[PDB]
């Protein structure tokens, strides 16, 4: 056990991860060397791009924060999902034919379809 | 027809992953394979995928020049794999 | 202030299929998709503009996010002399603790 | 001295035929 | 940077059907494709094989998914290798 | 025809000068080249317009315009080919499985 895993046993133990694989340590592990070895790549990139000679801190700052885009994107925020809902919620909801059978959307959205096969010759 | 002309060339060829391997991986994709050609297709197409990474592992190892016996150790694949969307990143030495 | 007119666009679609009509969604989805792209790419040039002291946006600029993220090479324009390739700045403290993996392995 | 005189003379006539005038487009 | 394949690639787009006399624009960006794609294949060079050098077998591996390329670059070598016979 | 013949004649007698592209690489590499990879190199490159040219002339027949190419047709020339893996850009980490 190293230093960084007798740490990772502690990040999980602080949340309610009491019982986990064994496996876990070492799979925590290649995603936390993943990780410092791609914002590096990219603090690399940005030192050479405002042509200096080594990687500061303000190069490191901007590959961290230029890939939590692509990399680690987000569950939409909650000022957006209120302004969706809160236009979707004031349509009135739509009344119901008497005998419709099975109500299904219309053809293009449902999965009947007359599904083919090859012949097998 | 291309793909009908690749299957009737296939009717020959017989992968070497099994069809219930495969017919398994489509299972928890989303369908039941009934037809068992496509379920062949789908096969070859993916054993060409590993014989080209494992080809390309080869080919770097032989350029490295130790003439015996080839070793498809993590310094031949993890070039290899690059060339496709396989990136992995291996650590060593954990302080 | 609209920077795609719907006519640049219809005519996008004749290039490829002239028989091909979109539908006013897919219109409307792809001028949203076309203004979405281009707030992103001057944003992260803008960025690194920000980066090089400079109050100027260049084209080295707009370049690097493409090829980075986009992977698209827009060629008509041309850049600088690319200086010689750096291939491995391997570290002293690299060169001594992986000549420890080894002297463990067959020694 | 065969070699060194008829090399330059491969590419003198593709100075002459093709390119005469130059253009652009908008 | 200036032009420096200016002359020599209004010959080559005469060479595959485009005309005796192309455009400036089409032809700066033929030659910045051609750079990028020269300076493209030294880095992955570079990188296989022997690091900090580029070699023939390098080029070879590096061309050897393409078919026309690869064919064009055995040629080449073959058809020099005779000529050196001949001198 | 005859102007078959002076065509013929441009396809094969134009080359991408080696006193350059030697200047060209080894800008690239730092060191040093050797004679049979700027023989390669230039050849390879002379395919590479032979790819372009010959596939921008495809986007110009496709669409209703003449021979005369403009760059219209060669930066959809080099989309084209991006699409179908012929132009390398080794800047983008690609990912398949997603």
């Amino acid at each position: 056990m190293p230093k960084d895993a007798q740490m990772m046993a502690q990040i999980l133990k602080d949340m309610g991860i009491t019982e986990y694989e064994p496996r876990v340590i070492n799979q925590m592990l290649e995603f936390a060397f993943r990780y410092v070895t791609t914002i590096l790549d990219d603090a690399k990139i940005y030192s050479s791009h405002a042509k200096k000679a080594t990687v500061d801190a303000d190069d490191v700052r901007l590959a961290i924060q230029c890939r939590a885009d692509q990399s680690f994107t987000s569950p939409p925020p909650r000022d957006f999902l209120l302004d969706i809902a809160r236009q979707r919620n004031q349509t009135p909801l739509p009344l119901i034919k008497p005998y419709s059978g099975p109500r299904l959307p219309p053809d293009r959205y449902c999965l009947t379809a007359p599904n083919y096969r090859l012949k097998s010759l | 027809t291309p793909l009908v002309d690749f299957l009737m060339q296939l009717e020959d060829y017989t992968p070497t992953i099994p069809d219930a391997v495969t017919g398994y991986y489509l299972n928890r994709a989303g369908f039941e394979a009934s037809d068992p050609r496509i379920i062949r297709l789908i096969s070859l197409a993916a054993q060409k995928f590993i014989s080209d990474i494992a080809n390309d592992a080869l080919q770097h190892c032989k350029m490295k020049g130790k003439d015996r016996k080839y070793t498809l150790t993590m310094e031949d694949l993890t070039p290899a794999l690059s060339e496709y969307g396989i990136n992995v990143k291996k650590p060593h030495y954990f302080t | 202030n609209q920077v795609l007119t719907k006519k640049k666009l219809q005519d996008l679609v004749r290039e490829v299929d002239p028989n091909e009509q979109l539908d006013e969604d897919v219109e409307e989805m792809l001028l949203q998709i076309a203004d979405d792209f281009i707030e992103s790419v001057v944003t992260a040039a803008c960025q690194l503009a920000r980066h090089r002291k400079s109050s100027t946006l260049e084209v080295k600029d707009v370049q690097l996010h493409l090829e980075r993220q986009w992977n698209m090479w827009i060629p008509g324009f041309g850049s600088e002399e690319i200086r010689p390739y750096k291939k491995a700045c391997t570290t002293e403290a690299h060169k001594q603790r992986m000549a420890l993996i080894r002297k463990t392995t067959k020694k | 001295v065969n070699l060194s005189e008829e090399s330059a003379r491969i590419l003198a006539t593709n100075s002459e035929l093709v390119g005469t005038l130059t253009r652009s487009c908008k | 940077r200036k032009r420096l394949f200016s002359k020599e690639l209004r010959c080559m787009m005469y060479g595959f059907g485009d005309d005796q006399n192309p455009y400036t624009e089409s032809v700066d960006i033929l030659e910045d494709l051609v750079i990028e794609f020269i300076t493209e294949m030294t880095h992955k060079a570079m990188s296989i094989g022997r690091q900090g050098r580029v070699q023939v077998e390098d080029i070879v591996f590096l061309i050897r998914k393409d078919p026309r390329k690869f064919a064009r670059v055995k040629d080449l070598l073959t058809m020099n290798e005779e000529l050196k016979r001949a001198r | 025809s005859e102007e078959q013949l002076n065509r013929y004649e441009m396809y094969r007698r134009s080359a991408f000068p080696k006193a350059a592209i030697k200047r060209l690489i080894q800008s690239i590499t730092g060191t040093s080249v050797s004679q049979n990879v700027v023989i390669a190199m230039s050849g390879i490159s002379k395919v590479f317009v032979g790819e372009v040219v010959e596939e921008a002339l495809d986007v110009c027949e496709k669409w209703g315009e003449m021979p005369p190419l403009q760059p219209k047709h060669m930066r959809e020339a080099v989309r084209r080919l991006k699409s179908k893996g012929q132009i390398p850009n080794s800047k983008h980490k690609k990912i398949i499985f997603f």
